[PDB]
């Protein structure tokens, strides 16, 4: 009841998060694939009302939804930002994640890595934006924070020295900016480490992208596995059914494949729908997170990387965005002696800001994240009341500057 | 025309296909019809032509 | 039944019953620190003062009115267990 | 235009939120199902395709779903906290939760 | 056959849903137990502690 713990050190660590934003878009055709460009399975097909118009507007429905997910989830800024020529950000290198002219395409490496590691009636639309506009949103976002800080995602971008920027980062998670102005070598130092270990792990973990790009695959195979299912009927192939019998007992044999066709058509494009739900789901996470994490400074706890979040990068992937989350963690703590508040001429004095701590014998004010200590005087702290109402007071003197400085 | 060569139907050939009654231009405007893998449609002057979608306007943050 | 098989859960009820004695030791022990990485211990009205803190009350009010507070707090417990001795929510799932 | 409101005192309040997490993982077999074990019947099924692979493998999908669920709900935690023996709280009790 | 595929259909759109909620329960836990949440009506009615 009366010991707290306040750590003396912290590290910069830097982790991964891996979010799947579209699939791909594939088109159906049933004149194709039910019927194979015949006349009369078309002629039996047309009793059985208009299925495939719902097939294909569902089908077209999740192939424009899938660009509407790409355009909300990148397309969040107004200009086209450029990293100055001349890279001198307080020590801090973002080589490693800002283009290269002559990589292809202009990636960068890291998401180079990312992009290295990962007929009959059916079509495959292309994407609208192309991985060079992606790749290119990317690194607009990347300078736009890099040189601007969160200014740029609420209007005019205001350029700021990127050592202050971490400033201001390190008094929104209630650190004050003396600890990184008198750390800014080590806090570099450990950045840059930070980030060459995501590089070397890469070089050496995207199940999430895998998965969707194997169901979607098994998908497919399984449909067109389909066709070879004679469902009950002499065979699975139109011709044979056609050239060996006259039509009056052939059009039975037919309407069993277009009956099984159809139904394993509907079982996909369920399926279809059901994991462009979930995939809308996690682009609408994806587009949120690089809103709260990218564009700005989230309090959230664990919602842009585990710690206290300081800013996070974005990567372009095949079907996907990776963040580059940059928190801080403490570490190396000593544990103290603590009273809830002092006691000095009848008067109880609370911290403004911080707690009191004590070594042993002297006690002293420090900010509770980093340790600090400071003597106790009457600016960093309030009186309210006598001290004979709050359990836990101990007894010290409080020096009041005016005093000797006058006399 | 998606996924089919123009020598297999002024005449413009694109990644998402043959594209007949539009015209190429070397300018990047803004995305009015999006046709796909970049290229988009639009209606200048009484004609339509069709060219790669502009990302936005440049910007160099004047950084020191 | 005719081919109907029930999964067993992985993680049994009393593992989850851990999980959540856990998580209350480290919320009463040491607040919101052990969120963020290794637990910092802290006593319990300080951290209940840094939340009073948090939603713009002065923590010199924990201070004075900590019996009060410790009062009402046990009587909303204690009322608790009266308004559940609802679930509504989980029984219409299974 | 010049009239404004101040609390003077306050109540501790506490609210019960009741939120599912998983479900009963069910796996069912087609095709002892649909033919109870017949051999003529599952002659005629297999001219169906491949539908009971794409039911058991939803069903296996749902059924993993469910555990990563309650994994990514509980398993928050990386060290297996213990409480102290003794209950100096500043006066709150919390033996009703521990 | 009909039967066992609408049986699965259901069971798959519920099992979304029951997803939805263990996410929603998941962003709970890790803003309202693991730290104090500033946004209104998340945690509870009035000032989350
Ligand atoms: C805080 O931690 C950092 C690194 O965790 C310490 O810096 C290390 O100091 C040792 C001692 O000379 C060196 O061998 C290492 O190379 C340093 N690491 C880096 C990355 O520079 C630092 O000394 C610690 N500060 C305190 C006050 O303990
Ligand atoms: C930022 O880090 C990169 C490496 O991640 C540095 O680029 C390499 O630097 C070494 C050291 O001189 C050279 O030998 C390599 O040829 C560089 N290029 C590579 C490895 O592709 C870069 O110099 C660092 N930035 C600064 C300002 O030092
Ligand atoms: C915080 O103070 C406690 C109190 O002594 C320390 O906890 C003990 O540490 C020793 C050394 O490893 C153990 O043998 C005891 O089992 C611990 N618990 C007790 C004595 O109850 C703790 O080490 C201190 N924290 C730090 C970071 O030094
Ligand atoms: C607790 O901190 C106080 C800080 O004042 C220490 O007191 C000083 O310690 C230094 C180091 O030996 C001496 O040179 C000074 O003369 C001491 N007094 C003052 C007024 O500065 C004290 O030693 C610390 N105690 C422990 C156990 O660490
Ligand atoms: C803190 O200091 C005050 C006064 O300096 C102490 O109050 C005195 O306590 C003694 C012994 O209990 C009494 O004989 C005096 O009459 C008290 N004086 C006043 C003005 O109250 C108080 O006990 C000290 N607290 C601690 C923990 O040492
Ligand atoms: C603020 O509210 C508290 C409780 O709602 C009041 O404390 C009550 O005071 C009455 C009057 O003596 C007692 O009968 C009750 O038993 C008290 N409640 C408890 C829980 O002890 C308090 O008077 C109100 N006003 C102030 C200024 O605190
Ligand atoms: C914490 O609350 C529990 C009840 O929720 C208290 O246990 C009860 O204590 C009263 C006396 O104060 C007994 O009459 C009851 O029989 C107890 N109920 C039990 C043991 O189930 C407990 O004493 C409280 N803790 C403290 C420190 O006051
Ligand atoms: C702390 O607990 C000890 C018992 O070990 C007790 O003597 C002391 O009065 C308590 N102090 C406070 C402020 O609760
Ligand atoms: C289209 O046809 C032309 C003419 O043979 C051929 O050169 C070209 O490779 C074909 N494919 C594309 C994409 O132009
Ligand atoms: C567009 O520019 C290219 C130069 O890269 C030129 O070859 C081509 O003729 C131009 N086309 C038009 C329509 O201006």
């Amino acid at each position: 009841n009366n010991s707290i713990a306040i750590p003396t050190n912290f590290t910069i660590s830097v982790t991964t998060e891996i979010l799947p934003v579209s699939m791909t878009k594939t088109s159906v055709d049933c004149t194709m694939y039910i019927c194979g460009d015949s006349t009369e399975c078309s002629n039996l097909l047309l009793q059985y009302g208009s299925f495939c118009t719902q097939l294909n507007r569902a089908l077209t429905g999740i192939a424009v939804e899938q660009d509407k997910n790409t355009q909300e989830v990148f397309a969040q800024v107004k200009q086209i930002y450029k990293t100055p020529p001349i890279k001198d950000f307080g020590g801090f290198n973002f080589s490693q994640i800002l283009p290269d002219p002559s990589k292809p395409s202009k990636r960068s490496f890291i998401e180079d890595l990312l992009f290295n590691k990962v007929f009959n009636g059916l079509t495959v639309l292309p994407p609208l934006l192309t991985d060079e506009m992606i790749a290119q949103y990317t690194s607009a976002l990347l300078a736009g924070t890099i040189t601007s800080g969160w200014t740029f995602g609420a209007g005019a971008a205001l350029q700021i020295p990127f050592a202050m920027q971490m400033a201001y980062r390190f008094n929104g998670i209630g650190v004050t900016q003396n600890v990184l102005y008198e750390n800014q070598k080590l806090i570099a130092n450990q950045f840059n480490s930070a980030i060459g270990k995501i590089q070397d792990s890469l070089s050496s973990a995207l199940g999430k992208l895998q998965d969707v790009v194997n169901q979607n695959a098994q998908a497919l195979n399984t449909l067109v596995k389909q066709l070879s299912s004679n469902f009950g009927a002499i065979s699975s192939v139109l011709n044979d059914i056609l050239s060996r019998l006259d039509p009056p007992e052939a059009e039975v044999q037919i309407d069993r494949l277009i009956t099984g066709r159809l139904q394993s058509l509907q079982t996909y494009v369920t399926q279809q729908l059901i994991r462009a739900a979930e995939i809308r789901a996690s682009a609408n996470l994806a587009a949120t997170k690089m809103s709260e994490c990218v564009l700005g400074q989230s309090k959230r706890v664990d919602f842009c990387g585990k710690g206290y979040h300081l800013m996070s990068f974005p990567q372009s992937a095949p079907h996907g965005v990776v963040f580059l989350h940059v928190t801080y963690v403490p570490a190396q703590e000593k544990n103290f002696t603590t009273a809830p508040a002092i006691c000095h001429d009848g008067k109880a004095h609370f911290p403004r800001e911080g707690v009191f701590v004590s070594n042993g014998t002297h006690w002293f004010v420090t900010q509770r994240n980093f340790y600090e200590p400071q003597i106790i005087t009457t600016d960093n702290t309030f009186v309210s009341g006598n001290c004979d109402v709050v359990i836990g007071i101990v007894n010290n003197t409080v020096y009041d500057p005016l005093q000797p400085e006058l006399d | 025309y998606q996924d089919v060569n123009c020598t297999e139907v002024n005449v413009f050939q694109t990644r998402a296909g043959c594209l007949i009654g539009a015209e190429h231009v070397n300018n990047s405007y803004e995305c009015d019809i999006p046709i796909g893998a970049g290229i988009c449609a639009s209606y200048q002057t009484q004609s339509i032509i069709a060219y790669t979608m502009s990302l936005g306007a440049e910007n160099s943050v004047a950084y020191s």
